[PDB]
């Protein structure tokens, strides 16, 4: 279906690929290495519960007053 | 509250039944807000007002 | 002082859920198995959120 | 004694984040929000149900009168129109030409 | 499992299950299934069940 050149990636000679840099002494920085810096929110979860309650309540209050 | 709920812990039937009347509270909470702004026909409200005074069809 | 003014102004807002909050806390202390409460205290001593742990 | 503007280690560390992308890292990561919130699933469904809704409204009630009504009754009539169109009682319940 | 220990009053170690007066404990003592009811823990002291963890 396809010639061997397309599969192996070269017609005659296999060219050397420059390897990937590492940046010794620190973590890799890639699109997939970002969870090292940004975990899921874990610090303000209970504050999230409180603020969700208060937001619901205040919205309901002002909406009911407006409607009435 | 800890005393009351420590006694609720010791019950057998009420601790699994007396809560089933509580959804009804939220039913009222929701229906009241539905009714606070419900749009209605002026003609039916003027012809058939609910529990309005001086309606001769009621008697007074 | 201004702190007293803020206290007397936020008293009525702050206290609307305190009843239900204390009710839930006390009902948890009463109805929940004490081993679960001890595990919660342990996990909070370990810096973890035991609610997220339980959900997971 | 380099005569060129030598680039710091941290600047290269940051540029590597941008140039070390692979094809799949773009394709799938951008296709998931795209396929979900695109002309297929969400944006398409919304924006194509709106057309039928307002066709039904302007045929049955009128756009000006609809504008005069409340947001609640607006939504009620919009939902009725969406149901009328999804049903497609005249097309034999078939969304084809 | 674990152990029951007496230690001075104050802060409870996190993970220990307090065993206050009135606490009932189903255990096995010398092959005998028993209930232990705590009564009159001494002052300046408290008792807790410490699992191995
Ligand atoms: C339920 C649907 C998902 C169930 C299982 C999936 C799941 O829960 O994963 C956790 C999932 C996401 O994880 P998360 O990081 O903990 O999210 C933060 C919570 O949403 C932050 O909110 P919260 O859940 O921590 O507390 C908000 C609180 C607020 O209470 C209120 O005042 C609302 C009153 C409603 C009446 O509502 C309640 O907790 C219980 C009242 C009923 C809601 O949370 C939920 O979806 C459950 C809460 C969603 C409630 C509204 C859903 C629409
Ligand atoms: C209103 C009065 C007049 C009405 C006039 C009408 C217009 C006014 C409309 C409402 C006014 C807005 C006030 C709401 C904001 C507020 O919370 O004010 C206090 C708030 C606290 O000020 P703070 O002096 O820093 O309080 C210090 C400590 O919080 C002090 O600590 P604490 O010991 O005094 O406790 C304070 C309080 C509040 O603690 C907080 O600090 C929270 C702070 C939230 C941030 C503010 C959010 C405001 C959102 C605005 C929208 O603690 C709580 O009550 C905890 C609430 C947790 C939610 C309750 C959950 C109930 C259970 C429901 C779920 C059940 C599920 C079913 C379970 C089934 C199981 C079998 O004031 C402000 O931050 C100013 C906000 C502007
Ligand atoms: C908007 C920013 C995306 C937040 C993604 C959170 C994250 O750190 O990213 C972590 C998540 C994966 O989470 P998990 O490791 O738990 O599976 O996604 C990624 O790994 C890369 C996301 C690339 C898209 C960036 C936008
Ligand atoms: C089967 C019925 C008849 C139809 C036959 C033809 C079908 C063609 C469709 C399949 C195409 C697959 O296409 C595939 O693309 C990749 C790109 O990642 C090529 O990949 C090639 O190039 C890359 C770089 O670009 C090289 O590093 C790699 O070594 C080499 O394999 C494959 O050689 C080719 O096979
Ligand atoms: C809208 O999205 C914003 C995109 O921009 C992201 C901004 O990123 C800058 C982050 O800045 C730093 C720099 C260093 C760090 C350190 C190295 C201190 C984090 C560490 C110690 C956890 C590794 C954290 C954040
Ligand atoms: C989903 O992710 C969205 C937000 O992600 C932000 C990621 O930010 C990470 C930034 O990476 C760094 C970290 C540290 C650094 C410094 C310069 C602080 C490192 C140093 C001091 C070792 C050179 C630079 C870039
Ligand atoms: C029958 O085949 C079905 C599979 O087809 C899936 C289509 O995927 C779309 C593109 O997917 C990719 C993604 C990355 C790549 C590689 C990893 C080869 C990219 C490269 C060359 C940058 C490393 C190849 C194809």
């Amino acid at each position: 279906p396809l010639p061997n050149a397309v599969v192996q990636g070269y017609t005659s000679v296999r060219g050397p690929k420059r390897p990937l840099d590492h940046f010794y002494g620190r973590t890799p920085l890639n699109i997939d290495t970002l969870w090292h810096w940004v975990k899921f929110p874990h610090r303000y979860d209970n504050l999230r519960f409180a603020v969700c309650f208060w937001a619901f309540l205040v919205s309901a209050h002002f909406a009911n007053k407006k409607q009435r | 509250f800890y005393n009351l709920y420590n006694f609720v812990r010791i019950g057998r039937v009420s601790k699994y039944v007396c809560w089933l009347s509580l959804p009804l509270v939220f039913q009222r909470m929701w229906m009241k807000n539905r009714a606070t702004g419900m749009e209605y026909d002026i003609d039916l409200e003027n012809y058939a007002p609910f529990e309005a005074k001086k309606n001769p069809m009621h008697g007074h | 002082s201004l702190a007293k003014v803020w206290m007397y102004a936020s008293w009525i807002p702050r206290g609307i859920p305190k009843a239900m909050a204390n009710e839930l806390s006390s009902a948890a202390a009463a109805l929940a198995h004490p081993e679960a409460i001890a595990r919660v205290a342990q996990l909070e001593s370990q810096g973890k959120n035991p609610y997220r742990v339980a959900r997971a | 004694a380099p005569l060129y503007p030598v680039l710091s280690q941290a600047s290269l560390y940051k540029r590597h984040f941008f140039k070390n992308i692979k094809l799949f890292h773009v394709v799938f990561y951008v296709g998931a929000p795209c396929v979900t919130f695109g002309t297929a699933a969400w944006s398409g469904s919304n924006r194509n149900s709106r057309e039928a809704i307002f066709m039904v409204i302007e045929e049955r009630h009128g756009w000006d009168n609809f504008k005069k009504l409340s947001s609640h009754q607006q939504g009620v009539i919009m939902q009725e129109a969406a149901q009328e169109s999804l049903l497609a009682r005249n097309k034999g319940e078939l969304h084809l030409p | 499992t674990g152990c029951v220990a007496s230690f001075p009053e104050g802060d409870v170690p996190p993970g220990a299950v307090e065993c206050l007066p009135g606490q009932v404990i189903r255990t096995k003592v010398n092959g005998e299934d028993v209930m232990l009811e705590i009564d009159e823990v001494d002052p300046g002291y408290q008792v807790c069940w410490f699992k191995p963890d």
